[PDB]
């Protein structure tokens, strides 16, 4: 796993060299930005069980034959385990956005998703819905001005949004 | 890898629990530093060429066999010194991209495992590389932060190497 | 025990390795933001009594059935009214200690740990607490990095209990 | 383990108390003076291999039994553990510095150490004077003002030296 | 699966044995109170409807706030109403199915295992549940053994949710 | 573990002698009123949550200390482990009255118990106070003659009885 | 795996269906004849050896090459590996019928072990000839008039010759 | 310890499990069997002698090389005789104490375990205890489920010998 | 395969590291051992015939029953004399295998792993192996090193058996 | 693994047949040359670090690729393991110089060598001239003619170097 | 401890297996071998104060360096050579027991077991003592299988050293 | 473990010694007997089966209250593990016997094998019985002057006795 920092590291180690003027500039930069990257962290994290239990709760009614005797969501093993599931994305969504880097997202969960989903039947299609729902309510928790000292997080949001887009594609 | 980030992550994930109170505080320590760190690294970076030369010399003073004996392991050719400079470059490189990272990770990854096996195939000495950490210590010319993090680094080097 | 200072160590000691710049950074992080943490811890622990029974009063009102149905898991007599308070009261105090530590590790290690259990066992609603914990979010008063770290923990127990 | 602050807050619950306003100045205490703590355990660790070896060389110089041919050091394998003592003990020294508090010292390396020399046949009071010559060198190495903002070190210097005195008591 | 045969079958292989007099006196109990259960089985099916609805009016009369609030794990609303009978009628069904098969294996595998999550994640009160279980014991109207067994279920479900 | 049977046949095979009559008859009388002895299983067993937690309940309101802070069943993990001895001594004591030999419950749960406690600082004779408490619960639920074929239970009480207080005299 | 009873559950559950009268009543017959069935399982397992004996020194007899050298029965390592898989499969055979369904069978033998002897070398047409030795050797202790209550087990008997045949098919 | 009561409680211990009607059905198996298995293990034990004596002459008379050839793990001379009925006597015993536990275990921890090594190391046949099996199998006498359950621990004998 | 040489290579490789005096003096020994080996294969081969036959008659001759008895196990007719001869002839194969090899290695790996499985699963008596190995000690007519390693074999394949 | 004897052992086994008079002749062909062959394995592993230094040393001196930043052999840890691969490799040919059968080495050295390579991005290739190198040094020290007792090792030279050539066509 | 002996037992037992044939070849190669190596070590023995002195002079005229830095880890006092003579004596005496056990045991347990940390720790070069090895070798004056045996465990101890 | 060589090696190294000439003369006349010391290891390796089976019989002969029901030795499963321990110990004795050292036995047998019978409740006495049996007939077997030539073994059977009394020493 990488985090902002050794990102950068591994590709100039790559090349045999020291990191340049503006590469270590760029860095400055979001150090200087990383307070809202903790409170995006915080924000999510201190809502995760509400972020998962809305999102599940809507898929399943907008997908009733998950939850239908025989679908995959159907029996309280395979409920928890989908509860689960919902929750262990978010949770390493988390940490991309902590670390500044996607890698610990595609490494340890995304990674093979799709083919597990597959040999065990479980539709990946609806699994990006859940998670789809779980990005637009996670966006609108990190970008409440209520509580926080007003300021730009649209280039955070953004990042957020696209560890999240990897989530659903990496399923799909 | 060992830096303040990464290690937050790691250890919560083992865990199995999302990041709490105490990796951000984690992260807090080193978005601090990591501005000493960052101009420190820029420090050492427009500095290379002087700090690696004079490095080498600083070597070959305290051990002036090294130039002499006709071994391959030596520098009595332009062949060893141009290795030797080449080291001792890394040494150096890797001490900056440590204060990029914030964390020894980087050189623990790329130099230190292994560099034991190495040095006793190709019949190195630790004791060459220590004198010329000593002089990078003494030369970079670092004060505040930058340099206690800077030192550790090249302290950590030694410490490997000893 | 979830907090900077130990699980810092932890990490090394489980490495096999003193400690080096990660882990001074992570205490840095931990002293830095320990400022705002003890001053919330003592503001709380002033207003203490206030929380606890004004939070107490906030679940009977919200859930009037737990003073009317009988059962020992409810408040419908003044020894179920005073288990509440006391439970309540063992949830604010967790908090001052969080504050304290700077991590959930105090709140994990005497109330986390086999609190559902405990819930299923007595019958005692998770609802009933996660009120309580959101009338103490609402009442405490604190400000600027004191709320937002006790919020992280009066979240967190949030969480744990849905 | 027990961090300064977990501590006094495990002592708390077992009273089921809050902290109070004098335990908590205590700890602001500490918390205004760590970055001089934070010096010692850096000081100390990046001169850990001198500290060992320069206090391991002196031991075996004032007892030469130790290395005699069937002296407890001889042998390279015997040798090497010995050195490997010394570190470990530095090591747990520091952790104890760091943490404001001799838990993990005394739990993870002091208990049953006297136990394990004994059946070994190793001189615990041999290892005592090895013990006491790394924290006469450790703490002059704290206490240099070179290089560093002056300051009043000497209650962190008094409690630096309690550890390696519970070290040396330990083995004795 | 927890069930006289499956068990039988599952312990034999367990030590590479082939079935002996042991595993056949196991059947002998299962096929004896086959019997029993079955016609048991078919009982409870045939007033299903019945039993359900009046489990559920059970449940309402004693935690009468749960035809109250607003929320989405209560029954204010018919689609609350219709997510309860429903659940009602899974259990009464995992019941059915545990005196087919003689054990309560089907029960554990699809709905006791996890059951703890889903009524934590959607705060769904056991006690709620609990009530109309011992409505459904007091009234499938059965007799001798069907009725030991399937109040023997019935109660399992009670102790797995207390 | 023994069960009634192989409790008769081990002590016959150490004489090398076959049963006698005398033992025999013993069993057979096992045999014949075993209908009752699966009535008490089955009925301890569909009341075990209530038994556990209405005994825990009385011992702590009628002993305080042990639930005040400080207590060895303060803090929810002591609570928790607290409950489960409970439970798994009322399950131990079902097994014996299922096999009709207190085996079992001796050599899996009660052996070495006392010794666990000590170690530990849990109040044995506090566990004793809990086990009598689920004992009369148990037996109580046991005698109720209502939902059961009349009859005389009194015998299979008293073997009920004894091995509660085994479970007792294990840790006083 | 499954038995009679669980392999109707497991399909009425995912139909989210309770198991209909006529159903009921098809479960019911096969308990009136549950009898016939553990004779059936007691017979053939009481006579293991010789159905595994018999057949396999008559498969050797009928097909030399196996055990000629260099074959693949050859040297006492493989003889006794193929006696043991006739064990084997006759094992997990008397399992379906004692379970009255073959997903014991299916699953935790027959199911890859085509493959097995593909990548061994074992020819697996050798195997089915001594299964089909098996079977016909089972179903003629099964069919025994002597020394039980006459009645017709015909119903059973090809119940038991079909999973003889899954077998056969399994390896063909 | 392989007994229908013995099994049922591994398996739920095992598991962690209070017991259900599962472990209460393989009682009311072992139960129904046991009115049974005791007459027969009476039956058994009040003809002992006879079925000892015969069923040794009985391997005499099949393999007479057994009272001939002076080895010691042979029957020519008293000490040998003696050592078959006691050998014989001991498969007898097991088999009551099967009928009475209800399974296999008895036999298997007091005679089968070993019993390769035994006979490997004293150089005795097993297929001569087979011929003392067959015998008792014929005329021990036993009707009905007394015979059957009698003959699958004989049987069981034979196929640990084969 | 148990050999001197295969036998110092696993070593060796078992702890990672390269031959050294200690496996080479293993092979010293296996080099100066294979002169008895080679004349006692060598020998044993060239008169196979009349050893083998030679011992089966041993057998029948220690054993008069083999040679009446119907059993299909037994050597009454010209198939079982056959089979008798043949497996005799095995035994004597593997023998000169582990003289030609200087170890037990290919008896251990093509005749006893699992004889014991064989011998029992068709009632064959070790015995009769046990006189028959004997035979070929007493009449393979070898002498000095040649004849105490054949011997050592034989009487490694009847402790096998007893 | 095999050793010259065992090879033709189990050759013979395939066929039933005792080793022909020819057989017997070679194999004491081999003996009465083992001495020259263990002069070999002594000559080799006396010089195995001088070998695979000063193969690695060329290999990497012709191939600057290898060891500039970027390259497989660039940074301490990758350098280490493709020391120990060169190694590995000798000590394995040295194993079947000894044994007199090259299975060993490809049993346990170069199956799923090349697999391994591919999955790290490894230029097998690269190790292959770098066997080459050890190869041709080792067959020197092998042939020297001082200190020894005269005499022609050709035909265990030629042996030698068959093992080193398998090495480099398992990773080429 | 690496030894014939040692390990052929060492297998036996790792195998629970009797000594056979092959485990009696390897200590017939070490008997055989140990003629030649019980002299080796008398003749090294003999010269062991000429080898020792030897050997400390050309390390001191190859690296001059170590009779003249000031350093504890060199030699240019009295207290210096005196360490390296005894070092080195250590390689010489640890070379006869080699010899005189017919393996490097001796020598792997009492030296090269953590060499490579009081090497690096007190910062004594290899190099040193791998010269001084050489020295041994080309002027113990051995000849035949001492000098092959006692020449493979000197450059054993080079080989160990890088 | 210690050979004989390595006994002598390590004495010398404690003295940081080497061997002087008497020393090695004595290893060196151990040398000259080593055939007398492999056919001893030879015969009563050749003959275990034979030692255990009869010295078992003859130990169960004189002491039948051994294999009498409730007998240690009674019951399968402790008959095969009595003749177990015969065969182990035997084993040892000749390990000790080949490597010319009691080390291997002392440690990896002998050692706390008193304990052992004593928490098993075997008789230890009757294991130095049967012990001191097969330390008869294994001396007896060795001392067999048919087919082996003529010599003294007069100084080696007295070191294989001390071994045999050693294991006796052990159990009682
Ligand atoms: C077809 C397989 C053959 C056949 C079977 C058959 N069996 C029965 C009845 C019973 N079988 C048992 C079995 C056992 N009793 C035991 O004690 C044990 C060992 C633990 C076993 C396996 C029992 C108790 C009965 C009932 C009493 C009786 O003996 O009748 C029947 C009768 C009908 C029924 O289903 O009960 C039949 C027809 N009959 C044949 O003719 C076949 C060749």
């Amino acid at each position: 796993m990488f985090d902002a920092f050794t990102k950068v590291v591994s590709q100039a180690d790559t090349r045999g060299e020291m990191l340049s003027t503006a590469q270590i500039d760029a860095l400055s930069q979001m150090v200087a930005e990383s307070n809202k990257r903790l409170d995006a962290v915080n924000r999510i994290t201190s809502n995760a069980s509400t972020i998962v239990s809305n999102a599940a709760r809507s898929l399943f009614a907008e997908q009733p034959q998950l939850i239908a005797p025989g679908g995959n969501a159907y029996t309280s093993r395979r409920m928890a385990a989908c509860l689960r599931d919902m929750e262990i994305i978010l949770r390493y969504v988390t940490y991309a956005v902590f670390a500044g880097d996607a890698s610990v997202l595609e490494d340890r969960c995304l990674n093979g998703l799709r083919e597990t989903y597959l040999a065990l039947g479980t539709p990946g299609s609806s699994v990006a819905v859940g998670v789809g729902k779980m990005k637009e309510a996670a966006l609108a928790i990190v970008n409440d001005p209520a509580g926080i000292t007003p300021g730009d997080c649209s280039a955070l949001a953004s990042e957020i949004a696209s560890y999240f887009d990897r989530a659903c594609a990496a399923v799909s | 890898m060992k830096t303040p980030l990464t290690e937050a992550v790691s250890i919560a994930d083992s865990q199995g629990r999302f990041l709490s109170s105490t990796e951000i505080q984690v992260a807090f320590g080193r978005f601090r530093q990591a501005k000493a760190g960052l101009e420190a690294a820029k420090a050492l970076t427009s500095k290379a060429d002087s700090l690696i030369s004079g490095a080498a010399q600083a070597v070959y003073n305290k051990f002036p066999y090294t130039t002499q004996m006709q071994g391959p392991n030596y520098a009595a050719d332009q062949r060893g010194k141009d290795k030797c400079a080449r080291d001792i470059g890394y040494y150096l490189r890797m001490v900056t991209y440590c204060l990029i990272a914030g964390g020894t990770g980087p050189m623990d990854e790329y130099l230190i495992a292994g560099i034991d096996e190495i040095n006793r195939t190709f019949e190195l000495s630790p004791s060459w590389y220590i004198e010329a950490l000593k002089y990078i210590k003494a030369n970079h010319g670092l004060s505040g932060d930058a340099a206690t993090e800077a030192n550790s680094y090249l302290d950590y080097a030694i410490n490997a190497l000893s």
